[PDB]
């Protein structure tokens, strides 16, 4: 039942948080003058459209220092205001949290009957994210707020004849407060007194209809179903990745990298296993991981941990093993600059999360283990190679080219060679790149034909045939 | 009745409590074939809130040497209890206490024994009975010593973990707590130490049964009762919210700035009406009812509640003598509890809350039933049977253990093995996650069949998981397997197994993966340790010798590459 | 060993060694030989260890799905069968089963310098030409032959003209072994044969729009496999799968009433089907599976009346299904597998005795409406993993 809302309402009306905040607001009232009334622990500070926020930014730039200090101090931070001061405080707290870290104690912004124009885009961005957990509003059952461009953001506490009830369903909140706005604003002190009297009362009646609770329960059940369904489908995704593992093994057995094999198959389909791998497994894992990265980003699985290790470690391998296929597909259509121009979002998100997490690890690698089963760390590596190939063509087919573009391409080639030599020295690339019929050998042949007499570390390493003993021991 | 107690025993307990009502700490009463023990109460504010600690309520973590079974096998965290009561128990349980000789002579007599107390000694009786169960009952199955603890409105002396532990061991049924409708003593400990720090002295003085000439200040008593009931209402609302599960983010944000006592009812409770007696066994339901049974009825009732709260604490003789004529109703037996909810004086709020608690209990029971049904299917056991008697024998005949064959996956059977391992791991981790959110009965983790199944699954799969982890160089990117690579399910299974029989051979291979390659001296000691444990492991079936001592197994190669003196002075010389 | 099984084995021995064959191919091959009971003989031969079977895809085999069963043999068995066939054959025309292989673009020595009209009365004739050979036609004719198979590998191939001389032929199989699709021409030679029943094409470039214009008098089943895209009186079954570049099915298939079963699977580049499909009054089974680009089904599906089976498993991007599926009364079985993200309209309430095949995740889609509907039973089947696709790979 939805009464659970009113349940926590009781608690939010039992503590003197709202009462003390309203008393301080009345004292300050009875000009962006952010009066800080933090006595011992709390950070009670009243806020005194976009133009108002832009103007107040002058003092907000300095107040951010004290805000961050109080946040790091672990003291309770409360930010509220009037109809316009409340909206200004909501904007300030939203910006602070966008710049603040979720690790520390998150703030809470209460609006004292303060109308705020909420763009539908902003509401959809943080629809089910933890952001709304910081925003709460006061709306009396008598007065309503009818808006078209604006949208309700955060949770709303609707009063009644005796008591109050908190909710956060956007559609339900809109349907409840769908009524037109009333100019007459009852004294918030009278509302607080009535709420206190109701709390002291014996019993209270229910006013929420059945449709509201029906929709709320439907949304909760559907979200729980999505949660558990993704959790369970993780295992089927691992099982499907096992098939890609076996396919890569079989391709390696043929003396041809799986990347070039998949590229050739996409260019000229000639078998069924490749089509099944490209249209059955990859398309499912991509969608699953996209949905995961899109839904978890809103409301993380745990506080201070964007996601459990079971998911992050698996996603890292998924990326490092699948990104080459996306790079091949992107470079097969003619487009260039995959790393910067056409790289997906979930790949970068997973890479950044892994880089931020594994920093605390104390891993250690030996100089004797075999690298036959290693996975390239720089997933975009292949992409770079492709780019270089284009340059090679631009140096062979193109005739009568200006010296400026010539030197630019030469510098690009030399920098790519240096990068590849550096990545090889650190032993962070699988030996599969050294396969016979792989694109790497073609690029090496092109670079050798275009080099002439210039020699470097990579040139000698390739000519000496040492690459045969790269990962074998 | 179902409680296992009768009238004469309750009368004897009340008589012993009245006798021990003096300053004497321990009082013994030997009637028939039962030696009841009563403890002295205390009416000083210092006896309730220990002035030595800094906690806002007086919580303290228990030690391992004393209460090994009072822990969460999964999380492995000790529970918290009151400090003053624990200190009183430890003082009355010292060598000079003379209680040890009496308890030993009683256990030798093979007679029934009960620990009772009226206001606070009874609370200590709990701290005693649990001890009596942690030293003789659990460890000595030879005895039929089912203790009996009876309290009369004793404050909470245990948190959620305490009740969980009492339930997981099937000991909750050995407790009984009679409480009147208007008795603020059990709820006193639920109030804040500072909110009632002032009124606490006068309240305790007035509550003193011996010294009843205290000037009862109506204003102070009313304010203290209001504060206690307000904090109880806050904690009850928090509990009902957390049980609903909705608005977890907002709930945590609000709790970040709020404080609540972690105490929770332990054992079965029984509320006494003017003519009827109701019984409840659910902790959450008891907590929810503790606040609504004493809710303000009206202005006159809200003003007279102080006198009733002050008098009912001593009026226990009324019900102890009238128990002969009264109505008994098990709230769990009947479902439409409206009868008792109306005849006692609770409103629709507490009715709905207790209903929700009952439905949650039923839902967790149904979840346990569904888990049992899904684990009893032959389609599940077939995977384990195959991995056991189809995969290992073939590899063994191939002159190599299944571990190495799984590492170098070159046969089709390896794909099926990996698929089965992944499916089993997924199912087990799903069950673990379902059990971690407190959605299964407490007795579930105590079952023996489930423990044996988990132990078998671990002993069969963990080597495959280690092979899959080390065969793809996952440790290089995530670190050692024994730190951030081992799944949580295996840890819980190992802990449960180690607790039932009273690091692990399963991770043996893991160790073999670290010492390999590094010098012998820098690991000598470590190696030695292994050479010992592994030995006894071969005797406990944790590791089959037919696998490690094989020809192509990496263990034999590593042991052969070791120096000569090590093989000279090691007991494993015979096997090679 | 039964004589029928021995004959079936000697006929199956026509294929070359080290070739992954599909059950449907051999079934259509020996269809007219021993009626429509080929699966029984195949299973009997497999039980005797003579042949090896491998389920590639759906494990369901009794349902008649002959597209997920690979057949593999041993080199020794094939050699013994070839030796027995050669021993049985005593003359050019006397041999009932004769296989030819004109390697290096060189015709057989016998037919190389033939004086009289080369005509062999062999029930099964097999010709294998390498990609190097020009595959030029010669002077010959098949007086008594029921089935004909062709193993080609050249990029361009023109069927010879003497095939028109044949009059007892019933089914022809054209298998291509090449990295790129082959080009076929001179198909008019097949439109004149009035005794042909089944036609099968694999890994070839063919113009579907030209099929009806060919004028196939009496042909029953048309099977497609790895087809490169660029009146039918007795057509009843059209099966197409693993054909890329087919962005949309043709329109001629909407003007054939005799068509009974039509199922296209594993066709990625197919997003929308021709809406003019309700004209198929005698449509009993429609299987659209393993198609990702397909998100919606033909809304005008209620026109069909004699619909008994409908399978859409394989498409995860399917948004919804026909809103008026309940209008059809003959619907008895539906298998909606591996289709999680999709909503089913309440119109399913107007259906009884429906066995819905699905899995655990899709089972809830029906459990939500179990009490409302009567005479509907769900069946959850867990897939079985294997590496048969690698063997096919
Ligand atoms: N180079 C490669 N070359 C070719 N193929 C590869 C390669 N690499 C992978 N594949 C294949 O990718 C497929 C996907 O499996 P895959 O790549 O996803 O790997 P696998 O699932 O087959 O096996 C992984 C092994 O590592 C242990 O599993 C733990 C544990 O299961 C969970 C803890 O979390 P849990 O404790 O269980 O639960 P939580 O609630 O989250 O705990 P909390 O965070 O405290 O809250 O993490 C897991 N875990 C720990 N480290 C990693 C890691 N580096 N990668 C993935 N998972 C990891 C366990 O020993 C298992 O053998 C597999 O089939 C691989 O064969």
């Amino acid at each position: 039942s939805s009464l659970k809302g009113s349940a926590l309402g009781k608690l939010v009306v039992t503590s003197g948080l709202l009462h003390s905040s309203w008393s301080k607001i009345l004292e300050i009232h009875n000009g962006l003058e952010f009066q800080i009334h933090r006595e011992e622990k709390f950070t009670l500070v009243v806020f005194s459209a976009f133009n108002l926020f832009t103007s107040a930014s002058t003092s907000l730039t300095y107040l951010k220092s004290e805000l961050l200090q109080t946040l790091k101090s672990e003291k309770p931070v409360i930010i509220t205001g009037a109809a316009l001061g409340g909206s200004v405080a909501s904007l300030y707290t939203l910006w602070l949290l966008e710049t603040i870290e979720p690790t520390l104690k998150r703030p809470l912004c209460i609006t004292f009957g303060s109308p705020l124009i909420g763009d539908a885009s902003l509401q959809q961005i943080l629809e089910n994210s933890v952001r709304n957990s910081c925003f709460l509003h006061v709306v009396s059952a008598q007065t309503r707020i009818k808006m078209d461009f604006f949208k309700p953001f955060g949770t709303f506490l609707i009063c009644f004849d005796s008591g109050c009830v908190c909710i956060e369903d956007h559609v339900a909140v809109t349907e409840l407060l769908n009524g037109v706005h009333d100019s007459g604003l009852v004294d918030y002190s009278q509302v607080l007194n009535r709420l206190d009297q109701s709390m002291l009362s014996l019993a209270d009646s229910r006013l929420i209809p059945e449709d509201v609770i029906k929709g709320i329960e439907k949304r909760a059940e559907m979200k729980n179903l999505r949660f558990d369904m993704m959790f369970k489908k993780l295992n089927d995704m691992k099982i499907s990745m096992a098939y890609i593992e076996w396919y890569k093994k079989k391709c390696k057995e043929v003396k041809i990298g799986y990347y070039d094999r998949f590229k050739t198959q996409l260019a000229f389909p000639s078998k069924e296993f490749d089509i099944n791998i490209k249209n059955h497994h990859k398309s499912e894992l991509n969608r699953f991981w996209k949905s995961v990265v899109e839904e978890v980003e809103r409301r993380p699985q745990s506080d201070a941990s964007i996601l459990k290790r079971r998911f992050l470690f698996s996603g890292n391998n998924y990326r490092r093993m699948i990104e080459p296929l996306d790079i091949a597909e992107y470079y097969l259509e003619g487009r260039k600059e995959y790393r910067t121009t056409g790289r997906s979002h979930h790949y970068v998100m997973l890479e950044k999360w892994f880089g931020m997490e594994s920093i605390l690890i104390e891993k250690e690698r030996c100089k004797k283990r075999d690298l036959s089963d290693l996975l390239t760390f720089d997933s975009c590596f292949w992409a770079e190679v492709e780019d270089s190939l284009i340059v090679i063509n631009q140096l062979n087919t193109t005739v009568g080219m200006r010296d400026d573009v010539r030197e630019v391409l030469t510098r690009k080639l030399v920098e790519f060679e240096g990068y590849v030599w550096e990545i090889i020295t650190k032993r962070e690339v699988s030996p599969e790149i050294f396969l016979e019929e792989s694109s790497f050998m073609k690029w090496w042949k092109e670079y050798k034909k275009i080099k002439g007499f210039n020699s470097s570390y990579l040139t000698e390493f390739m000519n000496t045939r040492k690459y045969e003993s790269y990962g074998k021991s | 009745a179902l409680t296992g107690i009768n009238g004469d025993l309750i009368t004897r307990s009340w008589s012993a409590s009245k006798q021990a009502y003096l300053t004497e700490r321990y009082h013994k009463e030997e009637a028939g074939a039962v030696v009841i023990f009563a403890f002295q109460p205390s009416f000083s504010e210092k006896d309730f809130f220990d002035p030595d600690n800094k906690s806002s309520f007086g919580e303290i973590k228990l030690n391992r040497v004393q209460f090994p079974c009072m822990r969460k096998i999964g999380k492995g965290d000790v529970a918290t209890v009151n400090e003053a009561f624990l200190k009183n128990l430890e003082a009355i349980i010292d060598p000079r206490t003379s209680f040890q000789a009496s308890v030993e002579m009683a256990v030798r007599s093979r007679k029934q024994i009960v620990f009772t107390g009226h206001s606070s000694g009874g609370a200590t009786a709990i701290l005693a009975t649990v001890w009596y169960l942690e030293k003789y009952f659990i460890r000595n199955p030879n005895v039929y010593l089912e203790p009996r603890c009876v309290t009369f409105g004793a404050p909470l002396v245990g948190d959620s973990i305490f009740s969980h532990a009492l339930g997981r061991e099937k000991w909750s049924r050995f407790f009984v707590n009679f409480v009147s409708r208007f008795d603020i003593v059990p709820r006193i400990m639920l109030a804040r130490k500072a909110s009632v720090e002032e009124t606490l002295p006068h309240v305790l003085a007035q509550l003193d049964p011996r010294k009843s000439s205290v000037q009862e200040s109506e204003q102070r008593i009313t304010e203290f009762y209001t504060r206690v009931m307000r904090d109880t209402s806050t904690v009850a609302n928090q509990a009902v919210c957390e049980l609903t599960g909705s608005a977890e983010a907002f709930l945590e944000t609000l709790s970040s700035f709020l404080e609540l006592s972690p105490y929770r009812p332990a054992g079965t409770f029984v509320f006494s009406t003017e003519k009827r007696l109701v019984a409840v066994n659910n902790s959450d339901a008891i907590l929810q009812m503790l606040f609504y049974t004493s809710q303000a009825s009206d202005e006159q009732e809200w003003s007279l509640i102080p006198f009733r709260s002050i008098r009912d604490h001593h009026s226990y003789e009324e019900l102890v003598q009238s128990m002969g004529k009264k109505l008994f109703n098990h709230l769990d037996g009947e479902n439409s509890i409206e009868s008792t909810l109306n005849d006692l004086g609770v409103s629709t709020r507490g009715r709905q809350y207790v209903q929700a608690a009952l439905e949650e209990e039923k839902k967790r029971v149904e979840n346990q039933k569904k888990i049992i049904q899904v684990i009893e299917q032959e389609r599940f056991l077939k995977k384990l049977a195959w991995i056991e008697d189809e995969y290992k024998p073939k590899c063994q005949a191939h002159k190599n253990g299944y571990y190495d064959s799984f590492k170098v996956s070159n046969e089709e059977n390896d794909f099926k093995a990996n698929v089965k391992r992944a499916e089993l791991a997924g199912v087990f981790d799903e069950v673990l996650g379902l059990m971690k959110k407190c959605q299964l009965p407490d007795e579930f983790e105590g079952d023996i069949d489930w423990i044996k199944l988990a132990t078998r699954y671990r002993r069969l799969v963990e080597p495959l998981d280690i092979a899959n982890y080390h065969r793809h160089l996952k440790n290089e990117d995530t670190g050692p397997y024994m730190k951030r690579g081992r799944p949580t399910r295996y840890i819980y299974a190992q802990r449960g197994y180690e607790h039932y029989i009273l690091e692990c051979g399963s991770c043996f291979w893991a160790e073999v993966e670290e010492l390999k390659g590094k010098p012998y001296e820098e690991v000598e000691v470590r190696v030695k340790t292994l050479e010992g444990m592994l030995g006894e492991w071969i005797t406990d079936g944790e590791v089959d010798d037919k696998e490690i001592f094989l020809e192509g197994s990496t263990f034999r190669k590593w042991w052969i590459t070791l120096p000569k003196n090590h093989k000279s002075h090691s007991p494993l010389r015979d096997y090679m | 060993l039964p004589h029928n099984l021995r004959e079936c084995f000697l006929d199956m021995a026509s294929f070359l060694e080290d070739q992954r064959i599909i059950a449907s191919t051999i079934i259509d091959l020996w269809s007219a030989s021993y009626g429509k009971e080929g699966m029984n003989n195949l299973q009997d031969l497999a039980s005797r260890n003579l042949l090896k079977l491998l389920p590639i895809g759906r494990n369901e085999y009794e349902d008649g799905f002959y597209n997920e069963l690979l057949v593999k043999q041993d080199n020794v068995l094939r050699e013994f069968a070839i030796n027995q066939c050669l021993k049985e054959s005593s003359s050019i025309f006397e041999r009932k089963r004769l296989n030819l292989e004109i390697q290096d673009n060189k015709f057989p020595n016998w037919c190389l310098n033939p004086k009289q009209p080369i005509v062999i009365n062999a029930s099964l004739f097999s010709i294998s030409t390498d990609d190097s050979f020009a595959s030029s036609w010669f002077e010959m004719d098949c007086p008594n032959v029921e089935a004909l198979v062709l193993n080609i590998s050249s990029s361009n191939y023109a069927l010879p003209n003497f095939i028109a001389t044949m009059k007892e032929l019933k089914v022809v199989i054209i298998i291509n072994h090449g990295l790129e699709p082959a080009k076929l021409t001179n198909l008019s030679c097949l439109s004149s044969l009035p005794n042909l029943k089944r036609i099968r094409f694999e890994k070839v470039s063919i113009s579907l729009l030209d099929i009806p214009k060919l004028g196939l008098k009496s042909l029953e089943k048309l099977s497609l496999w790895f087809c490169h895209v660029v009146t039918l009186q007795s057509l009843q079954e059209i099966e197409i799968d693993y054909c890329y570049n087919l962005d949309e099915l043709p329109y001629w298939i909407s003007q054939v009433v005799s068509l009974k079963k039509l199922s296209v699977t594993n066709c990625n580049k197919l997003c929308r089907v021709i809406e003019a499909i309700g004209d198929l009054r005698d449509l009993e089974t429609l299987r659209l599976s393993s198609c990702a680009s397909l998100l919606e089904l033909p809304e005008t599906i209620d026109r069909l009346d004699n619909l008994r089976f409908l399978d859409v498993s394989g498409g995860f991007q399917l948004k919804n299904l026909p809103l008026e599926i309940g209008k059809l009364k003959k619907l008895e079985k539906i298998s909606m597998k591996d289709c999680y993200r999709c909503e089913l309209p309440d119109s399913v309430k107007n259906l009884e005795n429906l066995e819905v095949k699905c899995d655990e995740d899709t089972a809830f889609l029906w459990k939500i409406l179990k009490p409302e509907m009567k005479n509907l039973t769900i069946t959850e089947e867990k897939t079985e993993h294997n590496l048969n696709l690698l063997q096919l790979f």
